[PDB]
């Protein structure tokens, strides 16, 4: 429990390359990195002029990316704590999501892109380097909820059109595929392979490599370790909308989706893949949390202990553990193996808005009304 | 107020 900032938590994320770094936005216009091994402040990023609404890291550590309520987007660097340049502008409304090109389709020696959503229903794709909208992808009728950099040159975006449009990376933007299935807002989405795709090169251990070819070939490793079961590279997705329910896809592969898993009593405001993309992992507003095959998507087990409208989830490394935080201002990690609750936390004093797993499992991060940040270590 | 992200557009 560390507190330094002055409005509400409203996201976190921990360094893909070790688990004593984190970064941390609020809504008073700020945002922080922290050093999880002291549990103090030691950094305060500075320059925007509304709620930081949403951060994201780079794939390789090097750049830190943040989104904000006043619809700009600001790339900084997570040492010295300094704005790369000026605000990235051409967007009306405010950022709902951030999604980085990860490392494998990147050129060695290079950095990747950025793509960002935002309420007006369009994605810009962005040079991090020469800062510069290289690309703007639009055609959503509504406030696009959540975009995913596939690692297969594919950027899928969900939206309040109750669509969800797949976009090509290698056609400068276009548009290949509209996906139409869902009946009311969707509101969040998630890859098989997203968790690959944010640490890029790294690994469990933290292991770095020891030059941009060394990159460029881990990073097409950790991906096809994952994404292959089969004997060919295949990523999933699945979309949570306020209809109860979600839809497993292989968008490339089929416009149509492999099942239509349903059950929850209310909306489906969060959903995470696991690590391996073996297991699926729903939270939703009936204090509920389901857990689902990543494989057909089938029903696996229900958790149950929430009093309140759970608002998100976050997978461990070791696939057996994940946590979620609710609106009942406490956290609750579960044990997939017991299908039942692992540990009780002891949570806030108000609604918690944001948490995290650190990559190596060995941390857990929350934050919310109450201002202040908590960390759990296993 | 302050919402996060999947909170705003959202009413009590």
């Amino acid at each position: 429990a560390i507190a330094g900032h002055g409005s509400t938590i409203l996201c976190s994320a921990f360094a893909p390359h070790t688990s004593s770094r984190m970064v941390t936005g609020a809504g008073d216009n700020t945002a922080r990195i922290w050093d999880c091994d002291t549990q103090t402040p030691m950094h305060t990023l500075k320059g925007h002029y509304n709620w930081v609404l949403c951060v994201s890291w780079s794939p390789d550590g090097e750049v830190i990316a943040t989104g904000s309520m006043d619809n700009t987007i600001r790339l900084w660097d997570p040492k010295s704590g300094q704005c790369l340049g000026d605000a990235l502008r051409g967007h009306s409304k405010w950022i709902t999501s951030l999604s980085w090109e990860p490392i494998h389709l990147v050129k060695p020696g290079s950095k990747p892109r950025l793509a960002s959503s935002s309420k007006d229903g369009t994605i810009k794709i962005w040079d991090t380097v020469s800062r510069v909208c290289q690309y703007t992808m639009s055609g959503h009728t509504n406030s696009v909820s959540c975009v995913k950099w596939g690692g297969q040159g594919l950027l899928y975006s969900g939206s309040h059109d109750r669509t969800v449009r797949v976009w090509d990376i290698n056609s400068q933007g276009r548009c290949i595929n509209i996906l139409k299935s869902h009946a009311h807002w969707v509101n969040h989405l998630s890859l098989s392979t997203d968790y690959a795709l944010r640490i890029g090169a790294f690994d469990h251990t933290g292991k770095k490599p020891s030059t941009p070819e060394e990159a460029q070939k881990k990073a097409l490793e950790n991906y096809e370790k994952i994404c292959k079961k089969n004997g060919n590279s295949e990523e999933m997705m699945v979309t949570a909308s306020d209809d109860y329910t979600m839809f497993l896809w292989n968008p490339l592969k089929s416009t149509k989706p492999i099942a239509r898993m349903t059950g929850h009593q209310k909306l489906v405001n969060h959903v995470a893949f696991s690590p391996d993309g073996r297991y699926i992992v729903s939270a939703s507003f009936d204090n509920s949390i389901k857990l689902w095959d990543g494989r057909d998507g089938k029903f696996i087990s229900t958790f149950r202990g929430h009093v309140a409208s759970v608002y998100q989830v976050a997978w461990s490394s070791d696939c057996r553990l994940l946590v979620s935080c609710s609106k009942d201002t406490t956290l609750k990690v579960w044990d997939v193996r017991t299908r039942k609750l692992s540990v009780d936390l002891p949570g806030h004093k108000d609604e918690v808005y944001t948490v995290d797993w650190s990559v190596d499992g060995k941390r857990v991060c929350s934050g919310g009304k109450d201002k202040m940040v908590r960390l759990w270590t296993h | 107020d302050a919402l996060p992200t999947y909170l705003l557009d959202r009413e009590q």
